[PDB]
């Protein structure tokens, strides 16, 4: 399952 | 901005046997970017309904992609794989050599 | 016995062409099993393997939902970094990222990965601790600026040591009798004269998984690194993968060359030759 959204680079 | 050229490799998932149903699998690696077009072809001619897995990398950035389409083999038809990518000037013919 | 889960993301702008593409593919090993195309008609993380079809919609609604989200930040993502480095809006550009765990026999976490690139170069990888970042440069610093004040790493290696182990777990358990099979090659030698004196010995391994495999030439019980062409393994298209090694042996000397072959599906190693 894939992760959480992360923060924008 | 650094791009990579496209390896090619034309092969069949089972051994060819004419007269018996295949798979003909054109597989496109060590390229980048992914824009790449991939044609397989029936003695010189495109084949429709042609299908490519989902797009991938591998471990150093590069993409490669797999095109196949079912097919049956006769000692008469000649198959190839025609790729056309950034990093080529005109598109690249890889013949399918059987043995 | 060891395994390995891997989520890969590119993100491809396109200028004058609509907005950048997300996909992002869901391996387990040399399986893929999930897929998301923010090109489809309908967006949404979708099967690739019989068994993870029977997954909740809550499952598929999750990895719709954070695939969608993916979309519009890396998008973001892309204008940022172009900033960064003072690229004008006409050229195409793409983040990829690869994250995931690797885990033993036993199912404990071996490390966990997470790792972009930049139009094919090196941008920022998580290290190893799960806890520090290596920028390559200092555009990179600023993405490492924002993922510190976000907590990023905290957040994936929470990840890393809890769903990711998890759910490979648990996708190793329903799909035990073809992620835990291991299929052995279908192997023979053959024989290509390429003058008088000279011919070409090739060792072939067909219809073998994983993908993972070494197969050497030796002559007089000696490996032939240097005088081997391998190409590169490739998917047969049913799961299985094909390898060949190929070397120019001198006509009559056929006999001192062995081929080996080592894969996780043999009962033993293997020694071949080639029979005429």
């Amino acid at each position: 399952t894939v992760a959480a959204s992360g923060h924008s680079y | 901005m650094i791009q990579r050229t496209p390896k090619i490799q034309v092969y069949s998932r089972h051994p060819a046997e004419n007269g018996k149903s295949n798979f003909l699998n054109c597989y496109v690696s060590g390229f980048h970017p992914s824009d790449i077009e991939v044609d397989l072809l029936k003695n010189g001619e495109r084949i429709e309904k042609v299908e490519h897995s989902d797009l991938s990398f591998s471990k150093d950035w590069s993409f490669y992609l797999l095109y196949y389409t079912e097919f049956t083999p006769t000692e008469k038809d000649e198959y190839a794989c025609r790729v056309n990518h950034v990093t080529l000037s005109q598109p690249k013919i890889v013949k399918w050599d059987r043995d | 016995g060891s395994h390995s889960m891997r989520y890969f993301y590119t993100a491809m702008s396109r200028p004058g062409r609509g907005e950048p593409r997300f996909i992002a593919v869901g391996y387990v090993d040399d399986t893929q099993f999930v897929r998301f195309d923010s090109d489809a008609a309908s967006p949404r993380m979708a099967p690739r393997a019989p068994w993870i079809e029977q997954e909740g919609p809550e499952y598929w609604d999750r990895n719709t939902q954070i695939s969608k989200t993916n979309t519009q930040t890396y998008r973001e993502s892309l204008r940022n970094l172009r900033g960064y480095y003072n690229q004008s809006e006409a050229g195409s550009h793409i983040i990829q990222r690869m994250y995931g765990c690797d885990v033993g026999p036993d199912g404990r976490l071996l490390r966990g990965y997470d790792q972009s690139a930049y139009d094919g170069k090196d941008y920022i990888a998580l290290n190893e601790d799960l806890s520090s970042w290596t920028a390559a440069d200092t555009a990179a610093q600023i993405t490492q600026r924002k993922w510190e004040a976000a907590r990023e790493a905290e957040q994936l290696r929470a990840y890393l040591e809890g769903l990711c182990v998890e759910w490979l777990r648990r996708y190793l358990e329903n799909g035990k009798e073809t992620l835990q099979r291991a299929d052995p090659p279908k192997t023979h030698v053959t024989h290509h004269p390429i003058s008088d004196h000279e011919a070409t010995l090739r060792c072939w391994a067909l219809g073998f998984y994983p993908a993972e495999i070494t197969l050497t030439w030796q002559r007089d019980g000696e490996d032939q690194t240097q005088d081997t062409e391998l190409v590169e393994t490739r998917p047969a298209g049913d799961r299985t993968f094909q390898k060949w090694a190929a070397v120019v042996v001198p006509s009559g000397e056929e006999q001192r060359y062995t081929c080996h072959v080592q894969h996780e599906g043999l009962p033993k190693p293997l020694t071949l030759r080639w029979e005429p």
